[PDB]
């Protein structure tokens, strides 16, 4: 081996953390999660893959409330997003309980940053090995998306997209008119996006989780509703069937 | 040679070396010229402060620097643990001060700053201090010189100097130093000494000098700096 | 001698810090450079700022920071590192002006950065996070000042500096420019940190692909350059070139 | 001692007399009761001046900090609840009651009172101190909603002078600070500048 | 374009019945909107154009200064500057008073104080100054 | 490998964990138990092996508070450990909250206390697979959690050595479930230990183990002749 790979507190010599980028590799396996910031909210979508019939619908979500007018999209080892997950819910109500207000996405999305690069500082623990977005909206600050990945940075977005198909995600968003889109739309082409970057042949079964943030729900993330979601549904294969035509 | 017993701290090898702490010493060695003369009546440090280029502020981070009153102190080494061990050295001084109410002998401040040393290299987890300090004071009547090692070893010194051309400007203060010089004597003598292991033109704000007389610790500002190194040449 | 390698607190058989050295190459890893100048009355940090797609949002990527009212930074170096350590000087400001009742001086700050750098490096508890913080402030005595805080305790202060993957070539271009007429004034500094960017770069800016952040004696808070004064910097100096 | 603050569209006026007895003995008859906590947001003192002075320095350096990292100006809710939450945990030991007023662009002209204990309440007007009770009795009649900045300096003026007047432990000059989108304008009534009986 | 190249004549006659800058200004917008389209084509055509309403015109102080101007303006096109040059050459070496046209080789070598691809026609402006 | 898991801090070159995995296999050493659900039931019945003729059967399910119960299939150290901090949630639950623990936040509970260990280097991951039965107000709930620190909401599942056999029983019969009286849920779960079990032998009330909870049924477990009411309805091969 590299023989400087082990721990992530040993450089390289070359300025390279190696277990970091093996976090990295990890999260860079996984199922695909996008989310896109139209002008009045943010939509997450995720492909989740029902690894088997036994499974209950809602198994294994990958779309937490963190907090209630924050959304958190995972993408990785479930169980290190999970962590992730109550890390996040514990600083948003520490923040609550301190300053007296909902904690803002930017603030929020520092604060996990900053604890996921904690966790890749050091030789007794290994950098967490998955990445996330966090999206909100509000009236004062607007929609707001960030993702955070295993290294621990927080830049900002407008699309992204995480996991196995993110390149190929990344290239159907930007053909799309996000910045004056609406929600009710915006969810469409969510759902689209997602079924076009899944792999049928590879992944086999597959499970569209949609969630929204937006103007629409008062500042307030929740899981997109029932008919909602099965009318973008229903647009998503009936675009997948005029791509291939 | 021992291979094995060379990366840990808390083993002696077969021959009984601490062989880790000696390349700390090699660190050392591998640092800047100082140089310390205690003369007759004081005692003076020198030190090169050449820069890597003309961008370097050569006024911000000073290499001579005060302790107390009648206490200063140089080094030879890495500027980082320097600093490390400038502030310990002040605090302890400090704490002295407040236990007994009179300024801390030089002698007890080296035995103080040894020690500190010492505290850091007697585990495995934490790097022995890469610098050599010289330590110059006033107590009492009379000048005091001494040297503390990364090793936790303190010595009193009639002059030496350290750094990379240390054997040189040890034989050109064996040829030089005489007991009986006083210390505006002395500071010619440890220009005269940085010069012979000073490359490119020794001009006065490359130079950092301080002197230690009945006065107390000063460190001679560039213009009495670029007088003495006149009058030399 | 490469057995003594994997740890920070081993010294070679020459007395080295490869894991130090490690952290310095790391910093050489972001790719960006940055680089700084310090007129008469002002200091000027200009960063070159890479934004390699259109779903990035241009406003939360950056690397100038507020440390505090009066003091900035630009960082250079991995990211999570970067933002780890300007929290860092964040807190440490605030400390001081609490403790003391007056603002931080900048090279105080800069000396408190590198002394939590060393302990790093001389204590094996964390490996010697690898980013390079460029202050710059107005100190009421001295004027403008301009510092480095690189990861392993030196903070030397500085005429004009640069940090990244060309900090050779951007201090030579500056040895060059402060040998003669050092005595800069607002336009001509920012003048000179924009060209030696460019003239290592071997490009010419467009007014989005650099960031630049400066302070002035007449308004000694750490302002960040908007698109247009940008732009208006970049064509009228060009231009009178 | 005696403090007050008044709330008008687009702003705020606080306003405090200048008196701090240790006894019966004026130990600083120019106090400076008003403190700015960060550049908006004002907070008037009561109580043991260790304790307000202590809770004030901490409450400024937390807000500072706090809107340092978050590159926005405070809020003016925010620092009230900073000052509610140390005060409500150290109930036992801080003999301190404040009033956080100020102006933010999402809430702007905000008047908080936290009084003895942890208390939160949002108010048109506030008032606190030893001398409160006669002139909160007067407001409670004098007020008026819609007021302008200079109808507001005048009220606050004259209700500090009744309270000086008729309260021992009150007494010196009257210090006013107008908050609002501009800035802040402070200034102060010695002698004179300050009502005779009303 | 040919709009650009057809409003464009209009100016020139204006020049011709006499515009100091009030035509050189006109010009030097239109050049700085098509130079930041990035438009080598309308760049060439303007830089060429302006130089030849100078020659045509008395220009002394003048056509020397808008050339040192376009030059040193922001990041001209490549082929823009190259057809500039070799127009200005080609409308050099047809010209006489050696003691002026001197002046004008010193502004063109000084603008072409070395680049790639000018080299030939700096090489050549530097023969006929040795010639002089 | 061989130097990528030794311990659970260091990552593989190539995003993957090893000693997780080891712990994941560790889960398959245990015995066969099948969890299942119906609408008002949820029912875990579970392989009980047997060290020695003498010896008697080793436990397999175990009582948290009386709305939950648990199958555990690993390291029976594990199997202790996670068993108590399930018991003691629950109590302090029932303590503060005078109403019983919610299956899906005991659950949840149980997977940060055992993802905990699989990022710091002071333990080894809880080499323990459990199926939760449970019933809250929600309803019937059967919970698989794997040493990885990651739990599925299963609507039938199996674990332990010889599983697949098991699940494949239940992918096909699921669609039974739900609509059935106990007796037939109960039946169920035997049929798919029997189908987990090697030809030769055969389910035994010595061997056999049957936890049932429910709407108006706090967890009980049969063993020995309790399950005989079960056995010898079920039908044989």
């Amino acid at each position: 081996g590299t023989g400087y790979d082990l721990s992530a507190s040993t450089f390289s010599p070359d300025g390279r953390v190696f277990q970091v980028e093996y976090a990295m590799k990890a999260v860079e396996n996984s199922s695909t999660a996008i989310g896109i910031r139209c002008k009045d909210g943010v939509v997450f979508g995720v492909e989740k893959l029902v690894l088997s019939k036994l499974y209950e619908e809602g198994s294994n979500k990958r779309l937490f409330n963190v907090d209630r007018h924050v959304g958190m999209a995972v993408a990785g080892l479930l169980a290190d997003a999970r962590s992730l997950a109550d890390i996040a819910r514990e600083e948003a109500s520490n923040f609550r309980s301190n300053f007296g207000y909902n904690i803002p996405l930017k603030h929020l999305a520092d604060r996990v940053a900053m604890y996921v690069h904690a966790y890749t500082l050091y030789s007794a623990v290994r950098p967490f090995g998955c990445s996330f977005m966090l999206g909100s909206y509000s009236v004062n600050d607007g929609a707001q998306l960030y993702m955070i990945d295993p290294s621990g940075v927080s830049y900002g977005y407008w699309g992204c997209a995480i996991g196995k198909a993110r390149q190929a995600a990344k290239t159907e968003i930007e053909k799309l008119q996000m910045k004056e889109m609406t929600c009710r739309d915006i969810v469409k082409e969510v759902a689209k996006i997602i079924y076009i970057v899944h792999d049928e042949v590879k992944d086999k079964a597959f499970e569209l989780e949609l969630s929204w943030v937006g103007e629409l729900t008062n500042g307030r993330h929740e899981i997109v509703p029932k008919d909602i979601r099965e009318e973008a549904e229903k647009y998503a294969k009936e675009s997948l069937k005029e791509e291939d035509e | 040679a021992e291979r094995g017993y060379s990366f840990s701290l808390t083993t002696f090898s077969p021959s009984g070396k601490l062989v880790q702490i000696e390349y700390a010493l090699a660190a050392v060695a591998g640092g800047a010229p100082s140089v310390g003369i205690k003369a007759a009546n004081g005692v003076v440090l020198a030190t090169e402060k050449k820069q890597k280029s003309i961008l370097y502020d050569e006024r911000s981070v000073h290499k001579v620097e005060p302790i107390t009153k009648h206490i200063g102190l140089v080094y030879s080494g890495m500027g980082p643990d320097y600093r490390v061990l400038v502030h310990r050295a002040r605090k302890l001084a400090q704490q002295y001060y407040l236990v007994y109410q009179e300024p801390i002998p030089t002698a007890q401040l080296v035995q103080r700053v040894a020690s500190v040393m010492q505290e850091y290299t007697q585990s495995g987890g934490v790097r022995p201090f890469g610098v050599s300090l010289l330590i110059c004071g006033w107590n009492e009547g009379r000048p005091y010189l001494f040297q503390s090692d990364p090793s936790g070893a303190y010595f009193a010194w009639k002059a030496t100097a350290m750094g990379k051309n240390y054997v040189n400007g040890k034989t050109f203060l064996e040829k030089r130093y005489n007991e009986d010089l006083e210390l505006e004597d002395a500071i010619h003598t440890a220009i005269l000494t940085l010069k012979e292991s000073f490359e490119g033109q020794m001009t006065e704000d490359n130079i950092e000098v301080g002197i230690c007389n009945e006065a107390g610790f000063r460190r001679l500002t560039p213009t009495e700096v670029k007088d003495y190194l006149a009058a030399i040449a | 001698s490469a057995g003594f390698d994997r740890h920070i607190t081993i010294f070679s058989p020459e007395g080295r810090l490869y894991q130090v050295e490690y952290a310095f190459k790391a910093i050489n890893q972001g790719g960006l450079t940055s680089v700084a100048v310090r007129g008469k009355d002002c200091a000027v940090i200009v960063t070159q700022k890479k934004v390699p797609d259109k779903l990035l949002d241009s406003s939360t990527v950056t690397h100038l920071f507020k440390i505090t009212e009066n003091i900035g930074c630009v960082m250079t170096g991995m990211t999570a590192d970067s933002r780890s350590q300007v929290q860092r000087a964040r807190y440490e400001a605030a400390n001081w002006k609490y403790k003391y009742g007056y603002e931080i001086p900048v090279d105080m700050l800069c000396k408190r950065i590198a002394d939590i750098s060393q302990v790093y490096t001389q204590n094996a508890e964390m490996r010697p996070l690898g980013c390079c913080m460029i202050l710059i402030g107005i100190d009421e005595e001295q004027g403008p000042q301009v510092y480095k805080c690189d990861p392993a305790g030196y903070y030397c202060g500085f005429k004009a500096t640069a940090a990244g993957v060309k900090q050779t070539e951007s201090t030579s271009f500056l040895e060059k420019k402060v040998k003669k007429k050092f005595d800069w004034t607002f336009e001509q500094t920012v003048e000179t940190a924009i060209t030696c960017l460019s003239t290592v770069l071997s490009i010419d800016f467009k007014p989005s692909e650099i960031e630049v952040g400066v302070v002035t004696v007449e308004n000694p808070k750490f302002r960040i350059l908007t698109e247009a004064e940008i732009d208006a910097h970049l064509v009228a100096l060009a231009e009178r070139d | 001692t005696t403090i007050m603050a008044v709330q008008f569209d687009g702003g705020v006026v606080l306003g405090a007399d200048s008196r701090t007895t240790t006894g019966s003995y004026i130990a600083n008859r120019v106090t400076d009761k008003l403190t700015p906590i960060h550049d908006r947001i004002f907070c008037c003192r009561s109580g043991s001046a260790a304790d307000t002075q202590a809770v004030a320095d901490a409450v400024t350096y937390q807000l500072g900090f706090h809107s340092i990292e978050l590159n926005e100006p405070p809020l003016v809710h925010t620092a009230a609840s900073l000052f509610k939450e140390m005060c409500y945990r150290y109930r036992e030991d801080l003999m301190a009651g404040i009033i956080i007023a100020g102006w933010d662009p999402q809430e702007g002209g905000q008047v908080y009172s936290v009084p003895m204990g942890g208390m939160m309440v949002r108010q048109s007007f506030a008032i606190g101190g030893s001398g409160s009770s006669y002139i909160y009795g007067y407001v409670d009649a004098t007020y008026r909603e819609g007021m302008t900045k200079e109808e507001c300096l005048q009220f606050t003026a004259n209700a500090l002078a009744l309270a000086m007047e008729r309260d021992g432990s009150s007494g010196g000059v009257i210090r006013l600070a107008a908050i609002a989108e501009s800035g802040v304008e402070r200034q102060v009534l010695l002698g004179d500048q300050i009502p005779k009986f009303a | 374009s040919a709009t650009v190249d057809q409003r464009l004549p209009e100016c020139a006659k204006l020049a011709k019945e006499g515009r100091l800058q009030e035509v050189i200004e006109t010009l030097l917008s239109l050049e700085k909107q098509t130079r930041t389209a990035s438009d080598m084509v309308s760049t060439s055509r303007i830089l060429v154009a302006v130089v030849k309403m100078c020659y045509e015109a008395k220009e002394w102080d003048l056509l020397n200064e808008n050339i040192m101007l376009l030059s040193k303006r922001r990041s001209q096109l490549k082929q823009a500057v190259a057809k500039m040059v070799q127009q200005c050459c080609t409308y050099v070496e047809e010209i006489t008073d050696l003691p002026i046209k001197l002046r004008l080789i010193d502004t063109l070598r000084m603008v072409t104080e070395g680049k790639i691809y000018v080299e030939i026609e700096r090489a050549r402006l530097t023969k006929t100054l040795a010639t002089i | 490998r061989n130097q990528y898991d030794n311990d659970v801090t260091v990552w593989s070159p190539q995003g993957r964990i090893h000693q997780i995995e080891y712990a994941m296999e560790a889960v398959k050493q245990g015995s066969a138990t099948v969890g299942l659900k119906s609408k008002t039931h949820a029912v875990l019945v579970a392989l009980k092996r047997a060290q020695s003729e003498l010896a008697a059967h080793q436990k397999k399910i175990l009582h948290v508070d009386n709305h939950i119960g648990i199958s555990i299939a690993g390291l029976t150290a594990d199997a202790r450990l996670l068993c108590n901090f399930m018991r003691q949630e629950c109590l302090d639950s029932r303590f503060v909250f005078d109403r019983p623990l919610p299956v899906s936040r005991l659950v949840s509970l149980i997977g940060s206390k055992t993802q905990i260990p699989t990022q710091r280097y002071g333990r080894r991951p809880y080499g323990v697979g459990l199926l939760i039965a449970g019933y809250d107000d929600m309803g019937p709930h059967i919970f698989q959690t794997c040493p990885s620190a990651n739990y599925f909401d299963c609507r039938a599942m199996s674990i332990g050595a010889r599983s697949q056999s098991a699940r494949t029983y239940l992918e096909r019969h699921m669609s039974e479930f739900m609509e059935c009286n106990l007796n037939e849920l109960v039946k169920h779960g035997l049929r798919a230990l029997r189908e987990t079990l090697p030809a030769e032998q055969d389910l035994t009330t010595k061997n056999v183990s049957i936890g049932i909870v429910g709407k108006d049924l706090e967890f009980t477990i049969y063993d020995d002749d309790d399950v005989s009411p079960f056995l010898e309805g079920l039908e044989e091969r």
